[PDB]
DNA sequence: TTTTTTTTATGTACTCGTAGTGTCTGC
DNA sequence: GCAGACACTACGAGTACATA
């Protein structure tokens, strides 16, 4: 009687349960039934739910003894040369397709390979893949689960069907949250699961993780919008005002100091990004200003992106509206 | 039999004349038969065009099913093809008679781009010099990763992109044998979507009617999540035609309604900025700007920030186009 | 028996029938018919007739002592630091009889894939032995053959054929095998050939098998343009800051199916001997390379190449 | 239901070990009649033959014919750990992947049962032409061992002929030439030790030293071999098992060229 | 025993600042089915001091009784790669940045047979361990990535504590897997109340504006806070309101250096600050911090209109040399900028 | 016997051995020597066409021997200047060093050849056919800031800089995606410096030392 | 008129040193 | 019959480079 977190204790066991990605879960009923299932490319942002949809499409479709028999998974954590391609994904796929279920449910006739996190696997590793995927078709398929789809080369992009997985809009997301808060005898208000699903943008695994995580600060008691303000690392407003006062002021002490401010308090720098950007996309700022603006925001976020200082940064981002701010004036 | 199988492997060109396009290439190569003037073979081109197909049709209809294993080495780059195959294995397959019946063997190198360039080097007397006995057929997506010599030792073919009138009666023939209601807009996003690749169009028709049922614009559009030509007008509409909150809002309800990425936006706008009679030094920063957007999507980027930023890539040049007059 | 393709069966016996670089190729004609051959390395492009060169010089040099005096080397061979050694010098101490004026002859072919351990261990049993063996290296990148082994030999360079001697030769093949003709027919192999007497044999075969006549339609209807023809105009167009006329060349290359990598290759290769300013080549190089990494990073579309068009008409108005 | 019984298990070592550096993975093709084995190299160029009786078998039953196609790098490090007195049994179910060899220890006191999947390959039916051909000879094996080994210190291709005389190898190499000519060595007290040619039509053909040496390898399995050449037909090298089977080795000869002079 | 190890609280409740916090971790951990941690927050906010209360909570008083466990790794490259751990009879604590680029081989093998294996006893321990990564950011992608799978499979056996300072570095599957915890830098008022209690324990008398000066020199960081105290305890012991305080050399070494390139503008000076820069580069100075006193020391000197080109110009120049693998060049570039826009602004 | 002094397996032997270094040979020994061969052949030449092969093969006589020998066969007795001239016969790719590289580099040739599209290629093919890339950008990196630079705003020594940095991220990419394709652009550092600090002086070049020097202070 | 050293992350190719091991000699 | 000596191939280890 061990307790689990709760984004492993609702994961999907059964295709049923994905939420949203309706397409893809539609092909893999369809594909369940005993329709032709093709080779898979499934990519999206983080949190929608491609492992999940394709792990419960494998235990819908071989059952419990049969997943280390027609299912090999790989991942980044361990090793995908080209010599792992080459010998063990080459051997598993000329294997025969033996082993049937013991509950009568039926079997498909084909292996399934998991390739999750395509994206690490080097262009010779992949176009290793090529007539693997292509010969060894009658007795295994392929899914190859990643976030960028430009980083597979174009024969794998070819080879497989792609689907996109979407972020979950706010009915579904909140639908799925509102459901686990009954499975677990918690009460979180309105106002506090439209902050949570304000907050998750479209990752359900950080939703999921923030629920739990109230959950447990507040001990079982009603969920409100300050402890999802508390959790969230949410800025408050009074600090962008601060910055925005800060860069119509035209000096570039005050500027420095709500920089060190916001540094020293711990803010991450992308939902400063995040927040600074909803503040000059909903102003009455000018066309150029605005476009300026979000074109070094744009800029800044690819900075950070590539792992740049956030500091600095962030004070070139807050000089070039500084400046933009002190233009018309 | 019933069979289950992907249908870019269920229907496959198992013969010269269920190939669709490259009929002066194909006839050239049909002669090349008949006559037994079958030279060494480079096979280049866009993926999915019918290249490996192509050369297994050809061996099929060279070799019979009593003497295919071995006349035929066809080795790809899941095989090892270092410059200690192409010193043994593939010299030996050479430099050797077959066993059953006398002929002319052939060596198929699928992915040719692939090998590294030892074993290029190390191909080519092995090409010439047993030009009599064996025949070369060397199959790539990139040329400029062969070398010049091998280049020249083999004959090449040019299998460029499938043209959507020709890709259209295969797609047909795949519908009647599968038993699939499409209408004409459906058959015309296929092939749009497809984009010279008979893979994509076969992969995007198994899955609409796996997820939908039926093959229309609209449930073609749905499956692939690409955005429809109406959409990309419009959001170049609200890019052209209003301020910056506005067309935020515009866009942002339409991206949030229909589920849309920003690549494909990104694609489209890029296709439209072209066909809009746009000044010279306007098109130039649209295009800078734009490239540099697709771009920064490739890394763990916020998506919100990008799409406002191609928005402002319109914005700037939106009194720049008014004022140019 | 299966008849040889025309680049195979057409290949020249004699010295005399080899056509283009005709300077050396007499003085090669003199020497197989005198003797005393010094070490020769030819090196030039692919198609040029290098290995067709030593092969008729070593035949007419040895005659019926072929077999016995002659070692063939190959990039196919093993041709390590262990055959130099052991083999190559072995043959070289190797006592064959022959007339005055010949001597044993070692070719090697393709000499590039050599390693410089096997280019180093040459040098001396390449000079010693020089009184009863000789050397005919080819190769088609010279820089890979190290100075001592050029100082070694006489280093003949082969340059490309010009449009009239690869006319030359196909008339001739097309008078041996009755291949009806027309003029327009002939300049389209030799636009397609560039300077290649294999791709010029090779594409006259295929037309005439596909079509079995040799106008310009019949000739493209198979073969195809060169691709740097319209990479020059495009790179032209870049140069005076037109970005709708290189756009134009950019979506003719992406529709024909030519990837990225390719086509940014060929860029490359053409702004590397345009005819500019030196500084604006530098930013044009700076600018291709910066676009290759995020080619080879793996974004790769129109939208890429058609943003390097616009930064390349953008270094114009940037001075 | 396929359970063949293996009395020794030296003769599947000896054909393991015989094949392991040609054959790239073996398909027993399973009848009433015994075990066939029709496999090529990785190079295309030789062809294994290998017809094991069911009455050499312990117990051999076989309910429905099968082709078990099965990797040779895992069969040999599961019979590198077999003894040489020892009954080993190979069982394979209806519809399942797993080939079984269960086998003794070398201290014969523990049980040892090692599974194997079966591989997926659909492979065409290479159609021996069963033909008569122009020269058989009836050698010792070790003798021709010996002389392989011998030939591939002085060359890589060696040209046998054979006649009426007898069998005779050369080896144009880059030390020289080497002629070894055999014939009428019947005239011992011992039985294997014969030369003996049965047909008429002299030939001669080139081969590759490598694959005669990996053919060599079965020298254990048989006391005399067969060697049988003609103008058409490739190299057959015959090695007949005491009470088990036979094992045919095909060879091709190589594209020898005349000089133009 | 310095003042920064001797008085660092051992549990939840004896922290003095961030208080709410503290309470929120002791009722986050008190189930044990609380996810990944990722804590990050500036250096000396009291990051590992509450990972170590976390972990206190969590297991008994033997999470302090730590040691050295060393261990090879083989890299695909064939090269044994020897890495320190901190280990006790709960939690293990690695750092595979100490492997350099080769971090993924302890993620993909060191790590993941410590997630693969259930625990020993299971009575003295709780039903899962506890790894704490240490320093995360400057783990390279492949490592990230490497990650993901082994945080999402054995969550239940195997809790993750991963530690910060910037979360733009850790990768977006990295962070959907676990919960951020910010720990912000303590204010002035909680260093001053920090660095007297830890005179009042040690039986000294410290001064308000004392205090103040050594909190405002500190820069919010209370490590370096508490060793200034120190320092200026061991210096002076009758602690006056205007006591000198010590001062690192390297942080001097790069105001000097920007004095040196404000001071000309030349080639020449533009070797010596490249010879300044070596210097700087060869005492594992991280090339981040140098360009962030660099332009700290720099803005000191340029006039009111330049401060932001010159900060724009450190950004761009600190980003090209994250993407970069050689410093000085993008140090060099950056200064070599900052010079000819000085020359341009100070001749016109 | 070696032909490079400077190779790292000789260095010991450098402080222990009689080091005599070979001047390349004199060209009027060396065009007398060639006349008395081509005398002793029964073959003409005049001084100027021997002296135009001996500034073609660099002073090497096995190579100006062979191509003689080549070049006279028996079909005319006396040598032209075109036949020397020509490119076909004779030139060999020689192995620059570095500091000749260097020199190239950062001065000018002394006063056809003052064209800067071939001083551009020559600049080009010398680094190139040098090797050892990565000593040919240490030392540019360390030789450029001790000249004369008549570049006083600096934006000469910022596009330099940009330039290593443009190779630094290029050998970074090829390194980390296994695309070696991108190692076709920093041949062209060298040559962008000679557009840059292109000067008729005379520069003291220095071998490079610092990145190796700091390097080896970084791991200690 | 001027010279030392190991990082980049795989994949391949070359070269060289070492160690079980089958086979031959001898009392 | 069994200990010593011979060459034999398979395997471990170090190094370089990858472009036009
Ligand atoms: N569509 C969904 N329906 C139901 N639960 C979901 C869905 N998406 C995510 N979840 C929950 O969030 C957890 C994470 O889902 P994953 O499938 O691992 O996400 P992901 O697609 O793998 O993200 P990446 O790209 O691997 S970081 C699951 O275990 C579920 O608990
Ligand atoms: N011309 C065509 N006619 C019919 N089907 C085609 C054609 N081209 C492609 N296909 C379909 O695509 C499948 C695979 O085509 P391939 O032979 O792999 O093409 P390819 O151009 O050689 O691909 P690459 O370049 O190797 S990824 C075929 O089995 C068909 O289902
Ligand atoms: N100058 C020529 N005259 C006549 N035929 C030629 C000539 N050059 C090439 N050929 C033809 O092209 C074939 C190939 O010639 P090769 O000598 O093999 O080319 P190459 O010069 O060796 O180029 P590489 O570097 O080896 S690919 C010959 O067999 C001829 O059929
Ligand atoms: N609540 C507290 N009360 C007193 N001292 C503290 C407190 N929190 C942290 N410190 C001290 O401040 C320093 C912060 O260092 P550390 O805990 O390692 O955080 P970080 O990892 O962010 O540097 C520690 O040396 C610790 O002794
Ligand atoms: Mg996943
Ligand atoms: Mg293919
Ligand atoms: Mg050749």
């Amino acid at each position: 009687a061990k307790p689990v977190p709760w984004v492993e204790k609702y994961r999907p066991k059964c295709v049923d349960e994905v939420a949203f990605q309706e397409e893809v879960v539609a092909v893999l009923k369809k594909s369940l039934e005993g329709a032709d299932l093709p080779n898979l490319l499934f990519y999206g942002p983080p949190g929608t739910g491609k492992t999940s949809t394709i792990l419960a499409a494998a235990r819908e479709l071989f059952g419990p003894e049969l997943f280390r028999l027609r299912v090999l998974e790989l991942n980044a954590s361990d090793e995908r040369g080209i010599q792992v391609v080459r010998e063990k994904v080459k051997n598993f796929a000329q294997l025969t397709v033996s082993g049937s279920r013991s509950d009568g449910k039926p079997c498909p006739p084909f292996k399934i390979v998991i390739l999750d996190e395509a994206d690490s696997m080097t262009s010779a590793a992949q176009a290793a893949l090529r007539r693997t995927m292509e010969k060894e078709s009658k007795t295994t398929r392929f899914c190859l689960i990643c976030n960028y789809v430009s980083r597979i080369i174009e024969p794998l992009t070819s080879r497989c069907s792609k689907f996109r997985f979407k972020p979950l809009s706010d009915k579904i997301q909140q639908q799925r949250l509102l459901d686990i808060a009954k499975k677990e005898n918690v009460k979180i208000s309105d106002e506090g699961i439209a902050y949570l699903v304000k907050v998750s943008e479209g990752d359900l695994r950080k939703a999921i993780t923030f629920l739990q995580s109230a959950t447990r600060l507040t001990g079982g008691k009603e969920i409100t919008e300050k402890v999802i303000t508390d959790i969230a690392g949410v800025i408050p407003a009074e600090k962008i005002d601060g910055v925005f006062a800060a860069c119509q002021s035209g000096s570039f002490d005050k500027l420095e100091a709500v920089v060190k401010d916001l540094i020293d308090e711990g803010h991450a720098a992308t939902q400063l990004v995040n927040q600074l950007h909803d503040v000059v996309v909903e102003n009455n700022l000018s066309d150029k200003q605005k476009s300026i603006i979000t074109e070094k925001l744009a800029e800044v976020d690819k900075c950070l992106a590539d792992g740049a200082d956030e500091h600095l940064q962030l004070i070139s981002l807050c000089a070039t509206v500084m400046q933009q701010l002190s233009q018309n004036c | 039999k019933i069979r289950n199988l992907p249908w870019v492997e269920k229907y496959r060109p198992q013969t010269l004349n269920d190939l669709i396009s490259h009929q002066d290439i194909l006839s050239t190569i049909q002669k090349f038969i008949n006559e037994d003037r079958l030279p060494h073979l480079l096979l280049y081109g866009p993926p999915g065009t019918g290249k490996t197909s192509t050369i297994l049709a050809c061996a099929k209809q060279l070799y019979k099913d009593k003497e295919f294993g071995s006349m035929v080495l066809e080795l790809n780059a899941s095989d090892d093809r270092g410059i200690d195959i192409i010193r043994g294995p593939i010299l030996s397959f050479a430099s050797t008679r077959t066993i059953f019946k006398k002929g002319f063997k052939l060596v198929i190198l699928d992915e040719a781009d692939a090998m590294t360039q030892d074993a290029q080097n190390a191909l080519r007397r092995v090409i010439e010099k047993f030009t009599e006995n064996t025949r070369f057929c060397l199959i790539c997506n990139y040329l400029s990763k062969i070398i010049p010599a091998l280049q020249s030792r083999c004959t090449r073919f040019r299998f460029g992109p499938l043209t959507p009138e020709l890709m259209v009666p295969r797609l047909e023939h795949v519908v009647e044998e599968e038993k699939v209601d499409i209408s004409e807009d459906g058959m015309k996003a296929l092939v749009t979507l497809s984009s010279g690749d008979m893979r994509r169009a076969l992969n995007i028709l198994q899955s609409t009617n796996m997820a939908f049922g039926k093959v229309t614009e609209e449930t073609v559009y749905t499956c692939t999540g690409h955005p429809l030509k109406s959409d990309i007008a419009n959001i170049l509409d609200w890019m052209l035609n209003q301020d910056f909150t506005t067309a935020y809002r515009n866009i942002t309800e339409l991206k949030t309604l229909k589920g849309l990425a920003l690549h494909d936006i990104l694609t489209e706008i890029h296709l439209f900025v072209h066909r809009v009679d746009f000044p010279s030094s306007v098109r130039i920063h649209l295009l800078t700007k734009m490239a540099d957007i697709e771009y920064r999507l490739s890394v763990g980027t916020n998506e919100k920030i990008q799409l406002s930023s191609l928005i402002a890539a319109f914005q700037v040049t939106r009194d720049l186009i008014v004022a140019e007059a | 028996h299966y008849e040889l393709p025309w680049v195979e069966k057409y290949r020249p016996v004699k010295l005399n029938e080899i056509v283009g670089n005709e300077d050396t190729v007499s003085r090669l004609e003199v020497f197989a018919r005198e003797g005393n051959v010094p070490n020769i390395i030819i090196a030039g492009p692919p198609g040029t007739g290098k290995t067709t060169s030593i092969l008729c010089l070593a035949r007419a040099l040895l005659g019926p002592a072929l077999k016995d005096a002659m070692l063939e080397l190959n990039a196919s061979n093993d041709r390590g630091i262990d055959v130099v050694r052991n083999k190559i010098k072995m043959f070289a101490q190797q006592k064959v009889t022959l007339p005055k004026g010949r001597h044993k002859i070692i070719i090697l072919d393709e000499a590039d894939s050599m390693t410089d351990g096997a280019q180093q261990a040459l040098r001396r049993t390449m000079e010693i032995y020089s009184k009863t063996t000789r050397f005919a290296l080819a190769c088609n990148a010279s820089d890979k053959i190290i100075e001592p082994i050029q100082s070694r030999c006489a280093v003949l360079r082969y340059t490309k054929l010009t449009d009239a001697q690869i006319l030359t030769r196909l008339m001739n093949v097309i008078e041996k095998e009755r291949v009806p003709y027309t003029d327009d027919g002939l300049e389209a192999i030799i636009f397609t050939a560039q300077g290649d007497m294999r791709q010029a044999l090779n594409n006259l075969q295929s037309t005439f098998s596909g079509f079995g006549f040799i106008n310009s339609e019949n000739v493209f209807k198979v073969c195809d343009e060169p691709h740097p023809l319209l990479v020059k105009e495009m790179i032209q167009h870049c140069v005076n800051a037109n970005i709708d006329e290189a756009y134009k060349i950019l979506a003719h290359l992406w529709h024909l199916g030519y990837s990225p990598e390719d086509i940014i290759g060929n860029i490359f290769r053409v702004c590397k001997t345009f005819q500019m300013a030196e500084y604006l080549k530098l930013e044009f190089i700076k600018e291709i390379g910066y676009t290759h990494m995020k080619i080879a990073e793996g974004v790769n579309s129109l939208l890429q190449m058609a943003g390097l068009l616009a930064r390349l008409c953008q270094k114009t108005m940037a001075p | 239901m396929f359970e063949a019984r293996l009395v020794q298990g030296s003769i599947l070592k000896k054909v393991l070990e015989a094949l392991k550096d040609l054959i790239n993975e073996a398909c027993w093709d399973i009848s009433s009649s015994g075990v066939n084995l029709q496999s090529m190299d990785s190079s295309h160029v030789s062809l294994v033959q290998l017809t094991l009786r069911s009455e050499g078998f312990d117990t051999y039953r076989c309910d429905r014919n099968l082709a078990m196609g099965v990797n040779l790098t895992s069969m040999s490090k599961i019979l590198k750990c077999a003894g040489n007195e020892d009954i080993i049994t190979l069982r394979a179910e209806d519809n399942a992947d797993t080939l079984a060899l269960v086998f003794e220890a070398p201290n014969q006191e523990k049980v040892s049962d090692y599974e194997m999947k079966l591989m997926d390959l659909d492979v065409e039916q290479l159609g021996i032409p069963e033909q008569e051909y122009s020269c058989v000879v009836k050698m010792p094996s070790g003798e021709f061992a010996r002389i392989c080994r011998d030939l591939s210190h002085i060359g890589d291709a060696v040209v046998i002929s054979c006649a009426k005389d007898g069998v005779k190898f050369s080896a144009s190499g880059e030390l020289g030439n080497g002629n070894i000519k055999l014939s009428q060595t019947s005239n011992v007290d011992k039985e294997e030790e014969a030369v003996t040619i049965e047909m008429n039509e002299p030939v001669q053909l080139t081969f590759a030293l490598r694959y005669l040496n990996f053919f060599t390898k079965a020298t254990p399995l048989s006391s005399t071999v067969t060697l049988s050449m003609s103008a058409d037909v490739p190299l057959v090298v015959e090695y007949k098992i005491a009470d088990m089977g036979h094992l045919k080795y095909y060879l091709a000869p190589k594209i020898e060229d005349e000089e133009g002079s | 025993s310095l003042w920064v190890d001797k008085y660092r609280p051992c549990s939840l409740g004896r922290l003095d600042y961030h208080k709410e916090q503290a309470a929120q971790l002791r009722n986050l951990v008190q189930c044990g089915d609380f996810p990944h941690l990722l804590v990050y927050g500036p250096s000396g906010a009291g990051k590992k001091t509450r990972i170590m209360c976390i972990l206190r909570e969590l297991y008994g008083v033997g999470v302090e009784k730590l040691r050295i466990e060393h261990q090879t790794i083989t890299t695909p490259s064939k090269k044994k790669i020897e890495i320190s751990t901190i280990a006790s009879n709960y939690h293990l604590e690695v750092n595979p940045s100490d492997a350099g680029n080769s971090d993924r081989v302890v993620i993909q093998e060191m790590l993941k047979t410590v997630a693969q294996s259930q625990q020993l006893e299971t009575n003295s321990q709780r039903d899962f361990k506890v790894v704490l990564l240490t320093e995360v950011d400057k783990l390279t992608k492949d490592a990230q990535h490497a990650l993901r799978r082994t945080m999402e499979k054995y969550m239940s056996t195997c809790r993750l504590i991963l530690c910060c300072n910037s979360t733009s570095k850790v990768i977006p599957p990295i962070r959907s897997r676990c919960l951020a915890v910010r720990v912000p830098a303590p204010s002035i008022e909680d260093i001053c109340h920090v660095l007297s209690t830890v005179c009042k324990k040690e039986g000294l008398n410290l001064p308000s504006q004392l205090a103040h000066r050594l909190a405002e020199k500190s820069c919010r960081n209370l490590r370096k806070a508490l060793l200034m105290c120190e320092a200026c305890r061991v210096q002076q012991y009758p602690f006056t309101a205007d006591q000198e305080i010590p001062e690192t050399d390297w942080e001097v070494y790069l105001r000097e250096t920007a004095n040196a390139i404000v001071s000309q503008q030349t080639p020449q000076r533009l070797l010596e600050v490249r010879g300044r820069l070596y210097e700087l580069l060869t005492h594992c100075i991280p090339p981040e911090i140098i360009m962030k006193g660099l332009l700290s020391e720099l803005l000191h000197n340029c006039d009111g209109q330049l401060k932001g080109e010159v900060a724009q110009m450190a950004a761009y120049y600190e980003h090209r040399l994250q993407l970069g693998s050689k410093a000085i060049y993008h140090l060099e570039a950056f200064v070599a900028k900052f010079m000819a826009l000085y020359k341009k602004f100070m001749e016109d | 016997i070696c032909n490079d002094q400077f190779a790292p397996s000789l260095r010991q032997l450098k402080q222990q051995a009689f080091l005599l270094h070979f001047p390349p040979t004199l060209p009027s020994r060396l065009v007398q020597r060639l006349q008395e061969v081509s005398l002793r052949q029964g073959m003409r030449a005049d001084p100027g066409v021997l002296a135009a092969l001996c500034e073609k093969t660099d002073n090497d006589i096995r190579a100006c021997i062979n191509t003689l020998q080549f070049l006279y066969s028996r079909g005319q007795r006396e040598l032209s200047v075109r036949d020397v001239q020509a490119t076909r016969v004779g030139l060999k790719d020689q192995r620059r060093g570095l500091f000749s590289v260097w020199q190239e580099v950062f001065q000018l040739p002394r006063a056809s050849l003052t064209s800067a599209s071939q001083r551009f290629y020559r600049v080009l093919h010398a680094a190139a056919s040098a090797g050892e890339h990565e000593k040919v950008v240490q030392g540019l990196f360390d030789n450029f800031l001790r000249l004369r630079l008549r570049d006083s705003s600096l934006g000469a020594v910022c596009v330099a800089l940009d330039w290593l940095a443009f190779d630094d991220l290029l050998a970074g990419a090829a390194h980390h995606s296994q695309s070696f394709q991108l190692l076709r652009y920093p041949p062209f550092l060298p040559v962008a410096f000679h557009v840059l600090f292109a000067s008729s002086h005379t520069p003291r070049i220095t071998f490079p030392s610092s990145q190796q020097e700091a390097q080896n202070r970084m791991s200690q």
